């Protein structure tokens, strides 16, 4: 669906951030509308590549930013963005579009040693694809230390100047329509040891008779830095450790999982048993995995900790016996991408979920039932969501389930586990008044 | 002497039968060791899940359960030929060990080595076994009287025989041995015994993959046949040491093409 | 690509030993322009351990527009049990080298897939005999409830 | 694989010299249960 | 080197004979005739034929013994031709809960 | 309208529970003194001797007391060990 | 009980029928099943593997307790129980992480040579049958069952050389050999073996 | 979770208390019995 017109953008920044393993712009446009009926919506163009990975879309106005309606849909593919107060149709109008992104680049040698710095290439537009004419249009390559392009043009216009730590240039005037005329390919330094896990299925666990909630964090995290030559060795490592002080490099030694304020039982095991190398300070949960995750190498490992449900259930007002849970969607290392979250909440036994609500768009949810520990009915109510594309610093969500739980069905879990032993011992009893004697 | 037979039971219970297999504490300290976890996690998570890990036949059922591997010798020792087939190939030359091992569809090699730390049940020590019963079925191809310095002595440093220099499982345990501690000595624990760079040859068929923290259990594996033909011995000799930039043009003696 | 003689596959139903299965390879070359199908002698399928249990060759019974298949007809699996590969390694120097292998596992018979007991011809004695006895039995129990002693 | 003594006395406290006498007293009353008591000693 | 091989086609293990069928047949009916020998010689022809039937109220529990007993056997011998083990199983509960009650309550009832 | 549920959420009281973690393992060990005391004297109401009528009285009322017991029991023993319901 | 195992042995396979006692695993898979469905809480599979020399050590103890209760007053029998529940002999191959498949064997051994006394004595067949099925059940955990094999057979033997046979030594027995090699020849490691 | 100090406790209490009442049992069975 092409948007026909009533829209020309006087101002087009365009500021790529390639600094912590995610693709991050910042757009900065300054639209003038046309004389006819006055329309109200915008849309920005992405590619189909970029569409398909992209996590997070927002828009501000640049005087003084409240926020706007950026939604986004679901072959170049749009997302629209809806303005309140409907504007006259000839005037200036500022906008700020942030977007987040999946995908961080190849490194452009794939095998480099351990001890040496890496470099990733990226490809993007070098004339911005806008659904509408720009009339002046800057691009800024803001980020790490070095950046170099790849097969540069001959033109000596569309080439980089580069600044102090940045790198800007762009085709600054009369860029007409919809523009993949040529598309840019940089190689950088990136020191970062980009994280990303595969799948994180995440299960919490609401208790009433415990008054207390139990997190449970199942991750599979690759490396996805480059992948080193000549193979591993155990003696360049630890000589690269005994050096000195363990600067910045790619691969994995400890993860910091910040976890919710007072946690109390914490663990780390892998598939095969515990692991010991793990440090629960205050607030704070380092983790040693058991072999440090060079470039292209798979670890899949499990945290657990408990906080008490003062402070993530709330009763509500009108009825005492309806709750309403307020759930952090993500806790985790601080530089992550996660390319697919289901994140499992459990309520109890008795428990009929009224109402849901999320602040990041998911792909799925549904409402099931799992049977845990003393289960005897049905069990309880698992709630799962399914995100899809989750950045670590960005999706700053809790997730709200309005839920009742009436003190019918409460007692109903000690008058079960009764149920059964007492049918067991009248059991007992039909078993020794019966006559059996030849 | 009933309640002393409790005291008894229970601090005999303690000390003497209640210990991991897996976890050794040998505190090199009270340090605790998962090398074998580290090395066998490593298997489980960074290969593909089709692999055969052709290791000695007591860490069979380990690998199994924790790896999740395939492997080709195992606990039960119900045939004794197949043991004798990895007894003949890590006590060899690696030209002859890598001939077996490919026939067989191998492409990881692991071995556990107490050198650094002083684990005494590493595979040189238990390492006559494998000379003992692959002796038997092949003789006069791996043979005892070899691995012995002329006198009667197992040795492992230079006084050592060529036979057990040109062993496999001699370097690919002890490689990278000497550049460990600096100045081109090392003082295995086990064997009391220092070894020099100038000992270990090159492997020339295999290469590391992985090698645990404290060097316990190292994972090797059989690189892939030459695209152009050529023995990996001669890609070795000609990738290093030859020659100064020094030439000779000869009739190569080569007889006749069939 | 192999399958069983019926049509199923090995997905459906696993291997056994003393199976029907088909085997079905494909070639095609190149004369600079098209993918043409390749007309051959002398490839060989290999049942294959450490030791190959098969070489059959491989006649044609096929066609289509850019790739000529061949087939190795219904043979019969070993009684041997294991882990064998399905190998096709066609290796004729002056054009180009190609390998096909399959690694598959295939089983011991289950303890219901034998001949059954009334199937065969020399049980029909015990059968007979064991009905004798079980027979006998529930007239020597209602015999020896309802008589007097 | 034959062991030594202390793992007679390691693996049983006091009840490694209850054992012989047991036997011996078990004889003095000899029931036709207490023989497998012996052979099995 | 390179070229044609020789073909493999592994020769296969023998199988023992069976037997010769109306051999198996004349056995079957020997012992046919030996079982039918031993219940001509029970009912009749010995006298150690039906002195006492229980013709009272206590004939139900005779009848629930024959229905335990004749039970267990169509139990085996579903078993014997198919009809998995937890299914035998769970029938041989099913038969054996209610009927070991009827068939202690008649040997309850006969002193003998 | 997650706002609406947003504004109910932060305008609530937390959740003050029944029976606290550091009280309820010696409401099990109270507990488990009472049902086995209830359930262990029910034995004994079928074991020593009765008429029928009386043994089934007095053997169900005592077993569904100290089933009970055993049940709530065993759910307060159930959070006490770390496993939580 | 038809399960390959291509993981092991590569070329070769591991039949796991006849190179198997499948009584271990059927036993701790019917207490993971019991406590999975009939009882209410489920446990993982690992801590039913860990957690099962511990649980059958009490087994033991019960099982030594009616042994010494068949052999004597039933206050040697508490002194049995206490003595086996503790010893350090036992627990050598009874630890908590220990499913090495004698945790199993001896709670039989015991449960064995019990109903084999409790049918020695009173001379029933019952209890020379149920002497029988736990036979048949040790058959299928352990290896060493031979030693039942020879010792119930050398018990009844001295009973003969004695001249204390009677009625009841025949009648526990005989049906304790029928019933319990009959049945101990469908374990299909040990197949005809005990005829030849 | 308990320590191991507490679990060496707890065994040996656990074996006093049954060897305990092992003897109490038998001194009155002992004692009471014809
Ligand atoms: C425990 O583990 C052990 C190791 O993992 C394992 O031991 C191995 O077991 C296998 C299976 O039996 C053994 O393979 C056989 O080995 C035979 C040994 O023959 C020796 O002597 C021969 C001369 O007498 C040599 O030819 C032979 O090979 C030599 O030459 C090769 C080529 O030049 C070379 O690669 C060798 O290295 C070696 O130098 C060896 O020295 C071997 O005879 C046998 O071959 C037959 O079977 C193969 C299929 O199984 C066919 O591929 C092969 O062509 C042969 O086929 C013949 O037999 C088939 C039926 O068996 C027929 O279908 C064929 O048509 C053909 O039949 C012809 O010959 C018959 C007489 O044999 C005749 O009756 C026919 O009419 C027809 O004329 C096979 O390779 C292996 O050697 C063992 N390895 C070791 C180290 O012991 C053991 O099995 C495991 N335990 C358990 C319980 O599983
Ligand atoms: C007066 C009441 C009389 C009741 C009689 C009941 C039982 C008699 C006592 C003992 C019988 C011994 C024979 C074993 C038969 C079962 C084998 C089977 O089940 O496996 C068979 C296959 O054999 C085998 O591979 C051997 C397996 C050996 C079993 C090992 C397990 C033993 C331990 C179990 C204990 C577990 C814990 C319980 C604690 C109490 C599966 O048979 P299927 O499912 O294919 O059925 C179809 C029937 N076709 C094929 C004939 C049509
Ligand atoms: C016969 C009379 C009673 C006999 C009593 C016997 C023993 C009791 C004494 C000690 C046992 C307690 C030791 C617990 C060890 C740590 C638990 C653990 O850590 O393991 C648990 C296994 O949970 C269990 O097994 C439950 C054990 C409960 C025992 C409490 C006493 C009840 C006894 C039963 C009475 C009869 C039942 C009738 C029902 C109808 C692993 O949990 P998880 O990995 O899923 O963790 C994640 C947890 N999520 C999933 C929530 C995130
Ligand atoms: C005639 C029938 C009579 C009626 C019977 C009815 C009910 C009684 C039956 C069961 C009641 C409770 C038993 C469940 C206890 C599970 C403990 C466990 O499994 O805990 C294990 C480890 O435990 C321990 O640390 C200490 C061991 C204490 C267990 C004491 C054993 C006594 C229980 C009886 C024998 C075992 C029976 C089950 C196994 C075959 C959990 O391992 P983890 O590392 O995954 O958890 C670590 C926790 N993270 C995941 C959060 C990190
Ligand atoms: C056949 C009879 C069986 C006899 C005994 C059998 C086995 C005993 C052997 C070993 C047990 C050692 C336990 C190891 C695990 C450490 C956990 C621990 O020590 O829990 C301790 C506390 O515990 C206790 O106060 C025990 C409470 C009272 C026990 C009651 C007995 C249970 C039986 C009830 C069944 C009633 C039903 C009747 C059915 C007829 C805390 O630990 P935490 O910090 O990890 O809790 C996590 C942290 N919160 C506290 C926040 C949750
Ligand atoms: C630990 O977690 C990782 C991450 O999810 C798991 O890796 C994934 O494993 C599956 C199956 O091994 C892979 O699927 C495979 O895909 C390839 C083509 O991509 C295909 O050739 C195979 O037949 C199979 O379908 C999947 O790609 C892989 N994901 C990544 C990112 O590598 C791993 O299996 C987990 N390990 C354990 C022990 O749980
Ligand atoms: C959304 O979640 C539902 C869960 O209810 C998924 O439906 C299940 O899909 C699995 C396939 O793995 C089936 O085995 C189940 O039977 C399905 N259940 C139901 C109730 O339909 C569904 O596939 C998910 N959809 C997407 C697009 O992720
Ligand atoms: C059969 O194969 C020949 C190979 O050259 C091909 O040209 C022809 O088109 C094929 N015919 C059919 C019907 O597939």
């Amino acid at each position: 669906y092409e948007p026909p017109a009533t829209w020309e953008n006087v101002d087009y920044k365009r500021t790529i951030d390639v600094s912590n393993a995610y693709i991050s712009e910042t757009i900065e446009i300054t639209i003038k509308n046309i004389a006819s009926e006055p329309a109200t919506e915008y849309f920005t163009a992405f590619e189909s590549g970029i569409f398909s990975k992209v996590s997070f879309f927002s828009a501000y106005f640049t005087n003084e930013a409240t926020f706007l309606n950026s939604q986004l849909l679901a072959e170049i593919r749009y997302g629209i963005i809806q303005f309140p107060n409907a504007i006259s149709p000839q005037e200036e109008v500022s906008l700020v579009i942030k977007s987040f992104y999946n995908t961080v680049g190849i490194p452009y040698p794939e095998h480099v040693g351990m001890s040496e710095e890496q470099h990733l290439l990226w490809e993007t537009n070098r004339l911005p694809l806008s659904a509408y004419d720009t009339k002046k249009a800057s691009f800024t390559l803001i980020g790490s230390s070095s950046f170099e392009e790849y097969h540069p043009p001959n033109d000596e216009s569309l080439l980089g100047k580069a600044n102090g730590n940045s790198f800007e240039f762009g085709p600054w005037e009369d860029i007409p329509r919809f523009s993949s005329n040529e598309t840019l390919a940089i190689v950088y330094s990136h020191n970062a040891p980009l994280n990303q896990v595969v799948n994180l299925r995440r299960d919490i666990w609401l208790s009433h008779w415990a008054s207390t909630i139990q997190f449970e964090e199942y991750y599979e995290l690759t490396n996805k830095a480059a992948k080193l030559s000549k193979g591993f060795s155990r003696l360049e490592l630890m000589k690269q450790i005994q050096t000195q002080n363990m600067r910045q490099t790619h691969f994995v030694t400890v993860l910091d999982m910040l976890l919710p304020e007072g946690a109390t039982d914490h663990y780390f095991t892998d598939l095969v048993g515990l692991v010991s190398t793990s440090h629960a300070e205050r607030d704070h949960f380092f983790i040693r995995p058991r072999f440090p995750i060079f470039g292209g190498w798979n670890y899949n490992f499990t945290v657990g900790w408990t906080n008490k449900l003062s402070d993530f259930l709330h009763v509500s007002s009108g009825s005492d016996e309806k709750f309403v849970a307020s759930i952090p969607i993500l806790n985790g290392p601080p530089d992550t991408v996660y390319d697919n979250v289901e994140l499992s909440v459990f309520l109890p036994e008795g428990a009929e979920i009224f109402d849901i609500d999320s602040p990041v768009p998911f792909t799925n949810v549904s409402i099931e039932t799992q049977k845990s520990y003393f289960d005897l009915n049905k069990g309880h109510v698992k709630l799962t969501f399914s995100y899809r594309n989750l950045i670590s610093q960005v999706a700053n969500g809790q997730v709200l389930i309005k839920y009742d739980y009436p003190k019918s069905s409460f007692f109903k879990k000690p008058l079960s586990i009764a149920c059964y032993i007492f049918t067991a011992l009248m059991g007992v009893f039909v078993l020794k008044t019966l006559n059996m004697n030849v | 002497y009933l309640y002393l037979f409790v005291f008894h039971s229970t601090w005999v219970t303690r000390t003497a039968y209640s210990s991991p297999s897996v976890v050794l504490p040998s505190q090199t300290k009270l340090a605790l060791i998962d090398d074998f976890r580290e090395a066998y996690y490593w298997l489980r998570m960074n290969s593909d899940e089709d692999s055969k890990v052709a290791a000695w036949w007591d860490y069979g059922y380990q690998i199994g359960g924790m790896a999740d591997r395939t492997t080709l010798v195992d606990n039960n020792t119900w045939n004794n030929t197949h043991i004798a087939i990895v007894g003949k190939a890590m006590a060899s030359p690696e030209e002859k060990s890598y001939e077996i091992l490919k026939e067989h569809d191998v492409d990881y090699v692991l071995v556990i080595f107490g050198g650094l730390i002083g684990f005494g049940g590493d595979d040189i020590n238990k390492f006559l076994w494998m000379i003992r019963i692959s002796e038997g079925i092949w003789p006069e191809e791996i043979k005892e009287r070899d691995f012995y310095t002329a006198e009667g002595e197992y040795r492992v440093d230079a006084r050592a025989s060529e036979t057990m220099r040109n062993s496999l499982l001699y370097k690919m345990s002890y490689k990278d041995f000497p550049q460990l501690f600096n100045g081109g000595q090392a003082t295995d624990r086990v064997r009391q015994q220092m070894i020099t760079p100038l000992d270990v040859p090159p492997l020339d068929y295999f290469d590391e993959v992985f090698t645990s923290e404290n060097w316990m259990v190292r994972i090797y594996q059989l690189k892939k046949d030459d695209a152009q033909g050529r023995t990996l011995r001669d890609v070795g000799e000609l990738t290093r040491s030859s020659t100064k930039t020094r030439r000779s043009i000869k009739r190569p003696e080569l007889g006749l093409r069939v | 690509v192999h399958s069983h003689a019926d049509g199923t596959s090995y997905d459906e139903e696993p291997y056994k030993i003393k199976d029907k299965v088909i085997y079905s390879v494909g070639f095609s070359e190149w004369n600079g322009e098209e993918w043409l199908p390749h007309i051959a002698d002398d490839i060989q399928f290999e049942l294959r351990q450490v030791d190959p249990y098969y070489r059959l060759t491989l006649s044609p019974s096929g066609n289509d527009s850019e790739t000529q298949y061949y087939t190795t007809g219904e043979f019969i699996l070993p009684d041997r049990h294991g882990v064998f590969t399905f190998l096709t390694d066609y290796r004729k120097i002056g054009l180009s080298f190609t390998t096909d292998k399959d690694v598959k596992a295939i089983r011991h018979l289950a303890n219901d897939e034998y001949p059954r007991s009334w199937e065969i011809s020399n049980s029909w004695v015990y059968i007979s005999a064991i009905c004798g006895v079980i027979v006998a039995w529930i007239f020597f129990v209602v015999s020896f409830v309802t008589t007097s002693s | 694989q034959p062991v030594s003594w202390p793992a007679f006395f390691f693996d049983t406290h006091f009840l490694i010299w209850l054992f012989p006498a047991g036997v011996f007293l078990l004889f003095l009353d000899l029931k036709d249960e207490h023989v497998f008591v012996i052979a099995y000693s | 080197k390179f070229g044609i091989k020789p073909e493999i086609h592994h020769i296969f293990h023998a199988e023992p004979k069976r037997v010769a069928k109306p051999i198996a047949v004349i056995f079957v009916l020997i012992i046919f005739i030996t079982i039918l020998s031993l219940i001509v010689t029970w009912l009749n022809s010995c006298a150690a034929a039906f002195n006492n039937i229980p013709t009272g109220v206590t004939a139900v529990y005779f009848l629930g013994f024959i229905a335990t007993i004749v039970g267990f056997e169509v139990i085996f011998a579903r078993y014997y031709l198919g009809t998995s083990i937890f299914e035998t199983l769970f029938s041989s509960l099913y038969l054996g809960a209610p009927g070991l009650l009827t068939s202690t309550k008649f040997l309850r009832s006969f002193g003998q | 309208t997650y706002e609406q549920l947003y504004k109910e959420f932060h305008s609530s009281k937390s959740f003050q529970p029944f029976i606290h973690l550091d009280t309820q393992p010696k409401f099990a060990i109270c507990g488990l003194i009472v049902t086995l005391a209830v359930l262990s004297s029910a034995l004994f109401a079928v074991g020593s001797k009765s008429s029928y009528i009386k043994k089934l009285f007095f053997y169900t009322i005592l077993s569904v007391i100290g089933s009970l017991f055993a049940g709530l029991t065993t759910v307060f023993a159930s959070n006490s060990f770390g496993v939580y319901v | 009980l038809n399960w390959f195992d291509d993981r092991t042995w590569y070329p070769l396979g591991r039949v796991t029928g006849g190179t198997l006692y499948p009584g271990l695993m059927t036993t701790s898979a019917f207490i993971w099943h019991a406590l999975r469905n009939w009882l209410g809480l489920p446990i993982d599979i690992r801590n039913v593997c860990v957690l099962f020399a511990p649980l059958f050590s009490g087994v033991t103890a019960w099982a030594t307790y009616e042994f010494t209760k068949e052999i004597k007053d039933a206050s040697a029998g508490l002194l049995a129980a206490g003595f086996i529940a503790i010893v350090p002999g036992y627990i050598s191959r009874s630890v908590a992480g220990s499913y090495d498949n004698e945790a199993i064997a001896i709670t039989l051994l015991m449960v064995t040579f019990m109903f084999w006394i409790k049918a020695q004595k009173t001379g029933s067949i019952m209890h020379a049958t149920c002497a029988a099925l736990f036979y048949f059940y040790m058959v299928s955990a352990w290896g060493g069952y031979v030693f039942i094999t020879n010792l119930i057979p050398l018990h009844v033997f001295l009973l003969i050389l004695m001249g204390r046979y009677s009625s009841k030594l025949y009648s526990a027995y005989t049906t304790w050999y029928a019933i319990g090699t009959v049945a101990s020849m469908q374990i299909p490691f040990v197949g005809f073996l005990p005829i030849r | 979770m308990i320590s191991d100090e507490q679990l060496n406790s707890l065994a040996i209490t656990f074996g006093i208390v049954m060897m305990t009442l092992i003897v109490i049992y038998h001194a009155v069975d002992s004692t009471m019995s014809p």
